[PDB]
């Protein structure tokens, strides 16, 4: 089969800046008819992936200037002109020259705007959850850049090693910042013989750790 | 507009069936070709099948992981593609859209979800996420323990949508699944604004609107 490589797997680039995708072709794709069967797809987060570009370098209905699409033989590659807050989303190249039709892995592109510090709300379990017998601590980040942040779950002060998870929203849309919930999962039995709770958040757009807590 | 509405996706047992259905409009369905792609996300997006028109006297094609066991299947008197899905095994699990074809996937259905796992769906536990006591207050809803995804959720019957962050679902160390969603307002009007989370987890039929107080 046709196998498509995409590169880079992921890029970060400001609003305005020129993003170039490459897709390669494990064998030349067939241009004596014309223009070679490579489409351009673009998928935005909980999303269909809708057309961007067929036929090598032709924009689907609907699709905008900035994106463009160009290339010959075994290289093909996206351009987008100026990126935007709207543009980032997983974008896929796929061939239909030939049976099976296969797609690239997707080059997610990501916005990369000014760093903005999140802001950190503690939240205790309710009672319901504690008649259940479990407790669940939530902290939660909001609209926060850079993704990479560090949260830090400390029950009297003593760290807490591998009874949380987190999860992050995808880039807004408009304002690009990211969100995250992290979630410690203790027993009821084990949140009644302690007091104090908290996550301690680092991120660049805290000059020094922010910690948000309660005691129950 | 186009339009392929798909159903039929869900819960399954390894080697069991499913029969996924797509429902066209708004373009005259039998002069196209149609085809299924799948996505998961350990090998992406993958082709599955595909089948061409009454002139091609309705031949089909399969990707090689599903040949014998899938058939893709068209009524043009019902703009109506089909797949009929036979020994599900764990690898079939993932997104599986509907799409029109013309040199190119070229419109999408919204996608069903497929999981084959031998687990029993579990309807889910709505918790507040309660605020207390600064010009933004963050209240929210923790949505608990349900087998197969998805959930939604909503706010105010869809009304509030201004700053909401549903996070995306974590699997814990039971096979059960959890979720976060949560909105930030103006500390001002948690008195004068009611502020209800609306869950609907559509594999168990569970729909839950949770109020949220201080
Ligand atoms: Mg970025």
């Amino acid at each position: 089969e046709l196998q498509m490589t995409q590169s880079p797997s992921s890029l970060s680039a400001s609003v305005g800046d020129r993003v170039t995708i490459t897709c390669r072709s494990s064998q030349s794709l067939l241009h004596t008819y014309g223009s070679p069967y490579l489409n351009w797809y673009l998928q935005k987060p909980g999303q269909s992936p809708k057309l961007l570009i067929y036929k090598v370098s032709n924009r689907f209905s609907g699709v905008p200037s900035r994106f463009s699409g160009s290339g010959s033989g075994t290289d093909f590659t996206l351009t987008i002109s100026s990126l935007q807050p709207e543009d980032f989303a997983v974008y896929f190249c796929s061939q239909g020259t030939h049976l099976p039709y296969t797609f690239g892995g997707g080059t997610k592109v990501e916005i990369k705007r000014t760093v903005a510090a999140p802001s950190v709300f503690i939240f205790p379990p309710s009672d319901e959850q504690l008649k259940s017998g479990t407790a669940s601590v939530v902290c939660l980040l909001n609209n926060f850049y850079p993704r990479e942040a560090k949260v830090q779950w400390k029950v009297d002060n003593a760290l807490q090693s591998g009874n949380s998870q987190e999860s992050v929203t995808e880039q807004d849309s408009k304002d690009s910042t990211y969100s995250l919930s992290s979630t410690l999962t203790l027993s009821k039995a084990d949140y009644e013989k302690h007091k104090v709770y908290a996550c301690e958040v680092t991120h660049q757009g805290l000059s020094s750790p922010v910690t948000k807590s309660f005691n129950r | 507009e186009v339009q392929l509405v798909e159903s039929g996706g869900g819960l399954v047992q390894p080697g069991g069936s499913l029969r996924l259905s797509c429902a066209a409009s708004g373009f005259t369905f039998s002069n196209y070709w149609m085809s299924w792609v799948r996505q998961s996300p350990e090998k992406g997006l993958e082709w599955v099948s595909e089948i061409r028109l009454r002139s091609d006297n309705y031949a089909t094609h399969y990707a090689e992981s599903v040949k014998g066991r899938f058939t893709i299947s068209r009524d043009n008197s019902k703009n109506t593609l089909y797949l009929q899905m036979n020994s599900l095994r764990a690898e079939d699990t993932g997104i599986y859209y509907c799409c029109t074809y013309f040199y190119s996937f070229s419109y999408w259905g919204q996608g069903t979800l497929v999981t084959v796992s031998s687990a029993s769906t579990k309807g889910p536990s709505v918790f507040p996420l309660a605020p207390s006591s600064g010009g933004t207050a963050a209240l929210g809803c923790l949505v608990k323990d349900y087998f197969p995804e998805p959930v939604t959720v909503s706010w105010n019957s869809g009304a509030l949508t201004s700053g909401v962050h549903t996070f995306p679902a974590v699997l814990q160390s039971s096979g059960l699944y959890s979720l976060s969603s949560v909105v930030t307002v103006p500390s001002s009007s948690l008195g004068t604004q009611t502020y209800i989370c609306n869950v609907n987890h559509k594999p168990s039929n569970t729909k839950v609107d949770k109020r949220v107080e201080p």
